[PDB]
């Protein structure tokens, strides 16, 4: 029902500002006794509270962040946004959007957003090079093969790989990206298919890298 | 500031673990808005408990909320593999502020052993045309989360151009890792083949691709 989706750039440089926007649906953002907040979790560290905006419209922020946080909202568009200034890489995190079901009863967030990755660097973007990984089963189950896509050299996280425009979901394994010595990321996606489908089925991997605007569809046919 | 929770807590693949969340008089001591969230990898936190003892809709009865002074606690009675996640405590802070803890990564351990499934890939026609070469070795479905990758040129070992990821948790609870070998079109052609040798708990899984 109440569903939250964060919008935001994936790459931002030190002097820039963070215009992160959250969209609420399945519930009014000005109703009952609801509070809306921002929470960021840097790479492998813990959750951090940024600030709240209540259904009445006044806001509160973390005292450490207070100086550069100017939360705002749009009731007509069922939105609320966060604004961060003077950004340094300490602001690199997965930024979250969350709801408080009551406010006359207390803190807790029931509903959350999937999060959006924000990375601060100087550090131009690079679109991924997509290569096809043709099948063979010398290490697989008889009848099953293994194909996939090599998403090489891209900055930064993340990239999303889907098969046949989301029509193929089963047996799909997308591997966590490797941060190379070069500073770029590289990942592979694998789908275990029955060998009988190689002379039959067309396999297309849909690679999407939102920061560099990259959207590549690669047909993975046997060699 | 922040709430102190142990960086790690490991539990018997049965029962029963307790996690501490330590605060101060003017947060955990005066207000009763202590909330616990469970975050399994890749997803957002899930409300597990609020108001010190209140279990949320759907939460099982084996999760418990407790508090002494400026220290809140979460108890898990009989853990499943579902429980393998990071745990965060929160509280109200004056005036109208929230605070999260450091986090506690719960590890369940009497878990069975799973041999790694290895898939090795030869450098694509497209990559070799682009004057580059990458060897894709994909390790998955392995428990515990510790592996060692040896790359072989024919039978001799390779150290240069090797990039291995740290093992990460899967949707099913097991581990996944990715090893990449960078070479040149001439290096891939001048050998009869390359092999990805994966070692896991005293056992070896070797996979071979040839130009």
């Amino acid at each position: 029902q109440v569903q939250l989706q964060e919008s935001g750039p994936g790459l931002v440089k030190p002097s820039q500002t963070l215009s992160l926007t959250c969209t609420v649906s399945g519930g009014s953002i000005t109703s009952r006794y609801y509070a809306w907040s921002w929470i960021r979790q840097p790479p492998g560290k813990g959750l951090e509270w940024i600030g709240v905006i209540d259904y009445d419209g006044d806001t509160y922020y973390s005292p450490s962040l207070k100086s550069r946080v100017s939360i705002s909202w749009d009731t007509s568009k069922n939105q609320f946004s966060l604004k961060l200034s003077s950004v340094t890489p300490a602001d690199t995190a997965v930024y979250y959007c969350a709801r408080d079901p009551d406010v006359v009863t207390g803190f807790h967030y029931d509903y959350w957003g999937q999060g959006t990755m924000v990375t601060v660097s100087s550090a131009s973007t690079k679109g991924p090079s997509v290569f096809p990984l043709a099948p063979s089963s010398k290490s697989t189950s008889g009848g099953t093969a293994a194909l996939g896509c090599l998403v090489k050299d891209y900055f930064p996280e993340p990239v999303t790989v889907s098969w046949n425009s989301g029509a193929l979901t089963s047996g799909v394994h997308t591997f966590p990206a490797v941060l190379q010595s070069s500073g770029l990321y590289s990942l592979s996606s694998v789908v275990t298919v029955p060998s009988s489908s190689l002379g039959t089925q067309t396999y297309i991997c849909n690679v999407n890298h939102k920061p560099s605007n990259t959207k590549v569809d690669k047909k993975v046919e046997p060699k | 500031s922040a709430l102190t929770q142990p960086p790690s807590v490991s539990g018997t693949p049965g029962q029963s673990v307790t996690i501490s969340c330590a605060g101060a008089n003017n947060d955990i001591g005066t207000y009763a808005y202590v909330s616990w969230y469970q975050q399994l990898p890749g997803t957002a936190p899930k409300l597990m408990i609020y108001k010190v003892t209140t279990r949320a809709s759907g939460i099982p009865d084996r999760f418990s909320g407790s508090k002494s002074g400026n220290t809140a606690s979460l108890t898990i009675s009989g853990l499943q593999a579902e429980d393998e996640a990071d745990y965060y405590c929160a509280s109200y802070r004056n005036f109208n502020n929230a605070v999260f803890g450091t986090g506690t990564k719960l590890t369940v351990l009497g878990q069975p052993k799973a041999a790694p499934s290895v898939t090795l890939f030869p450098p694509s026609s497209e990559e070799l045309q682009a004057n580059k070469a990458t060897l894709v070795c994909l390790i998955s479905d392995f428990y515990p989360g510790a592996v060692t990758v040896a790359w072989k040129a024919d039978s001799s070992p390779v150290k240069a151009g090797v990039e291995t990821t740290t093992p990460s948790k899967q949707s099913n609870n097991k581990y996944a890792a990715s090893s990449y070998l960078s070479l040149t079109p001439e290096q891939w052609k001048s050998h009869r083949s390359y092999s990805c040798q994966v070692t896991h708990e005293g056992s070896t899984v070797e996979k071979t691709v040839a130009p």
